[PDB]
């Protein structure tokens, strides 16, 4: 059984309308909307027993639910608020007790979208000192000057994502801790064998997926629109 | 809050065993499920206990249910670095779709990596597209070594991070430091208590 | 909806001047929400005992009401019943 | 052959308000009452605990106690699951128990009525709809059958715990069950329908016939068996006759309480 959610990640503004979607092709009659908040367990918001149905959960305030069909169940936030910043989980199930959960949706409601900025990504090639000394090569990536902290950093070797020998900062650090609206920075490392980096045919690419404004958000400011986008840096191997 | 988890968080070293508690007052208690949630990721089910007195085992994971005491434990045998996640207890009050699930806040687990042959060093790494700007990488140091945050606000030092070169079975700690405003790798990790035999090249 | 049936009768032989028990027995009604009063000269008797409501194999509800009464040739005894199936309350008088 | 009955009746007025009352009969005698207000089940006979130990009854009361709450939320959820196909007010009854036969033989039942109509029964290992029941009930049924805990519990209760308990009840209540109570008879006529009132007899089987000496009257019309407060029975027999035929007739009553000593009451 598989359950999907769209979007996977979202940045919104106070007063705006936000629709979180949930797709399930398991033919399950029942679908459930939860939210996760640190300090609490998952709390139920809304649930549906089939197409047309919707029922209030434990914490239904500020949320409206819609079940257009067996396949889809949507959570609608009519007038968004910062109190609605959470990871939202969708679940579905048949007549049994098992509830199958989707991947989860991070929602961040900001007061104003003015300070939103995509990252500047820079891939730093390994040291020759390391290669000779350790017989291993560590690539280092760096995303800078981005706001808010809703990004996903991934490493790509020859068009295919790698996880082995990778680790990212668990949390992005503020560039201006003295500022309340501070833009963030995130670092990540990829480590491969020296002989693998020495191969000139190996294409290395650090990728940051940035989550910002929708293709429907209004933008009046001077610089370019900080829309949900990918920013990446890349390098080739060398002997 | 009808579900309570203990400890709130714990820190173990790679290889050691840890036991996670769950106590509940949910009436009735049809079943209890354990979840593993990697930070940022979703809810991976580990096992589900159902009987009055129940025991299960899913690999290194093994759980026990005593409904009379309304209590459950999850033992993890020989912890790996992968086990670093929040572990969630969930009690369901029916054996059908009429049931509501009751979620615990979760026990947080942090597993400290086992660095076999530490070889601490600081390397300088340069930008591929603009070789003027560079970074300083403190790496290959053991677990005992802590990295202090950046005191100077115009310098940036990230917290330690552990990567696993899986196909080689090799682990290493790393931390990245860089600044734009007078700054070099030789004098970057003076902020932190570095080992005496830390390799400084060039 | 099932319309109720009221049957009034005495426990012992109805002897004028001798203390006795009167039974009001309502049956064959649904829904089970019902108000039942035992009356002496059209007036509600204070301590009227009521048994717990039950139903038969045909699913229709029944309930027995009983009070202590000392009958005379002049006094009238009745059983007033209010139920959702009827627009107007129904009262059945005791007869010997 | 005694039939044991646990009679549950639930009223669901609207989305929030509801109540559940229960009464328990062994034969024509009440053994237990469980009002909505009472958190615990009440004994109405000194022998209502049967041959069960104090721990056994407690484990069994707590089981039902949980069930009542479980049942309340479950219906409300099944209403939501069906809406708008079903709507308040909702009236649900349950007739569950076991009938006892010679030897160690017994048959158990669980019958559910929705809005005064018999719709669902537990049979063998699962819930099923009866003939005549609406098709939308298939879903609630499917959901209840999904719950394997309830199924295992109900099988145990119907297969084992019912007949075991009632076999214990019959021993503990022998004196009350095998009790004998003498009927009292009196006569009256109404504009003339000649009535033979009979009251205070136990057990329920009785024989009341109008006789002109030996002539068992063809016009004898027996009424309905009506209960008394002190757990005895009342019955009347009305005869259809013309005026002047009052004398020469009598009402005869046969009962196990008298044992040959047939009551003969002349007018
Ligand atoms: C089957 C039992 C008698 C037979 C009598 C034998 C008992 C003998 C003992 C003598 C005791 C004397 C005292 C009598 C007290 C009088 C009150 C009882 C009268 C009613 C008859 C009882 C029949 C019901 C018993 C079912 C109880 C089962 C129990 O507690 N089950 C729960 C389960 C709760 C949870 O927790 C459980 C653990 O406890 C398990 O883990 C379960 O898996 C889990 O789900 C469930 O919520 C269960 O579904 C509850 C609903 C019953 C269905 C009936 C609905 C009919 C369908 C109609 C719907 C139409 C749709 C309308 C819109
Ligand atoms: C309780 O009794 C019922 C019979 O009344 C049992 O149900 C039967 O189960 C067998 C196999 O287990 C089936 O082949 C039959 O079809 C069932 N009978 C009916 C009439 O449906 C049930 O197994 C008993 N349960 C327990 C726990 O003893
Ligand atoms: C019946 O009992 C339950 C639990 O005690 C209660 O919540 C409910 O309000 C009661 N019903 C009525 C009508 O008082």
């Amino acid at each position: 059984a598989a359950v999907t959610q769209s979007p996977r990640n979202k940045v919104a503004v106070t007063g705006g309308k936000v629709t979180l979607s949930c797709n399930q092709t398991n033919n399950h009659n029942n679908m459930y909307w939860y939210r996760q908040d640190t300090g609490h367990g998952l709390r139920l918001i809304h649930y549906s027993y089939g197409a047309g149905s919707t029922e209030k959960g434990d914490i239904p305030d500020g949320y409206k639910a819609s079940r257009p069909s067996q396949e889809n169940f949507s959570l609608i936030l009519e007038l968004a608020t910062p109190s609605q910043t959470s990871v939202y989980f969708c679940a579905s199930g048949d007549e049994g007790y098992t509830q199958y959960f989707g991947p989860g949706t991070r929602l961040l409601v900001l007061e104003d979208l003015r300070n939103v900025t995509p990252p500047k990504v820079s891939l730093f090639e390994p040291s020759k000192a390391e290669i000779s000394h350790t017989q291993k090569a560590t690539l280092v990536c760096l995303a800078t000057g981005f706001y808010p902290d809703h990004v996903e950093l991934s490493w790509w070797v020859n068009g295919k994502e790698v996880h082995s020998g990778v680790c990212t900062d668990p949390q992005p650090l503020k560039e201006q801790p003295a500022l309340n609206d501070s833009r963030y920075s995130l670092s990540s490392r990829l480590r491969v064998s020296a002989t693998f980096w020495q191969n000139p045919r190996n294409h290395f690419r650090c990728q940051v997926q940035f989550y910002g404004l929708s293709e429907n958000d209004e933008w009046t400011q001077d610089r370019a629109k900080p829309v949900t986008q990918i920013v990446s840096a890349e390098a080739w191997g060398r002997a | 809050t009808q579900v309570e988890q203990s400890p709130q968080s714990l820190v173990v070293r790679q290889g050691e065993n840890c036991v996670l508690q769950c106590n509940y007052s949910v009436t009735p208690d049809n079943h209890l499920r354990w979840f593993k949630q990697d930070t940022g990721k979703g809810l991976v089910s580990l096992t589900v206990l159902v009987d009055q007195k129940d025991k299960t085992s899913n690999g290194r994971y093994s759980a026990t249910l005593d409904k009379d005491a309304k209590h459950s434990t999850l033992h993890i045998t020989a912890t790996l670095l992968d086990d670093t996640a929040t572990y969630i207890c969930v009690v369901g009050d029916r054996g059908s779709a009429l049931g509501r699930l009751h979620f615990g806040a979760g026990t947080q687990l942090i597993v400290i990596p086992d660095i076999q042959n530490p070889d601490p060093a600081v390397y300088q790494l340069r930008d591929s597209k603009s070789s003027d700007k560079s970074v300083c990488l403190f790496t290959d140091f053991d677990s005992q070594t802590n990295v202090s945050q950046s005191k100077d606000s115009d310098v940036y030092i990230t917290d330690k991070c552990v990567l696993d070169m899986r196909s080689m079975d090799f682990k290493s700690n790393s931390a990245v430091a860089w600044s734009n405003k007078d700054f070099a790798c030789a004098n970057a990790f003076n902020n932190s208590i570095i080992p005496e035999d830390t390799f400084f090249p060039s | 909806q099932k319309t109720p049936q009221i049957q009034v009768y005495s426990r012992h032989p109805p002897e004028n001047g001798k203390p006795n028990i009167l039974n009001c027995y309502v049956t064959q009604f649904h829904p089970p929400h019902i108000e039942i009063q035992m009356l002496k000269n059209g007036k509600k008797i204070p301590k009227v005992e009521m048994s717990d409501m039950s139903f038969s194999k045909d699913w229709s509800f029944y309930i027995l009401a009983h009070t202590e009464f000392t009958p005379t040739e002049t006094d009238t005894y009745a059983c007033r019943v209010k139920h959702a199936s009827m627009a107007e309350p129904k009262t059945v008088y005791w007869d010997r | 052959n005694y039939t044991f009955r646990c009679l549950q009746m639930s009223s669901f007025a609207n989305r929030s308000w509801s109540r559940t009352d229960s009464v328990v009969w062994l034969g024509d005698l009440q053994t237990h009452r469980w009002s909505n207000d009472s958190a615990t089940i009440s004994f109405t006979k000194p022998w209502s605990q049967g041959k069960l130990s104090n721990q056994q009854w407690e484990k069994l009361q707590h089981m039902f106690q949980v069930y009542r709450v479980s049942f309340t939320r479950d219906i409300q959820e099944l209403v939501k699951m069906m809406s708008p196909k079903e709507d308040y007010p909702i009236e649900i009854q349950l007739s569950a128990g076991c009938e006892m036969y010679p030897g160690n033989a017994s048959e158990s039942f669980l019958h559910v009525a929705f809005q005064g109509k018999y719709v669902v029964r537990f049979w063998g290992t699962s819930w099923q709809t009866v003939p005549g029941a609406p098709s939308w009930l298939d879903l609630p049924i499917k959901v209840l059958n999904a719950d394997q805990g309830t199924s295992a519990t109900v099988q145990m209760l119907l297969n084992d715990t019912c007949p075991l308990f009632v076999r214990g009840l019959l021993e503990a209540g022998k004196s009350d069950l095998e009790k004998q109570e003498k009927p009292v008879a009196w006569l009256s006529s109404v504009p003339r329908q000649l009535v033979c009132h009979v009251s205070g007899f136990y057990p329920k089987p009785v024989w009341v016939m109008w006789m002109r000496g030996d002539q068992e009257q063809q016009g004898t019309h027996r009424g309905d068996f009506l209960p008394n407060a002190d757990e005895t029975w009342y019955l009347q027999a009305t005869l259809d006759v013309e005026a002047g035929e009052e004398a020469g007739l009598a009402c005869r009553v046969k009962h196990s309480s008298l044992g040959g000593q047939d009551i003969i009451l002349y007018w």
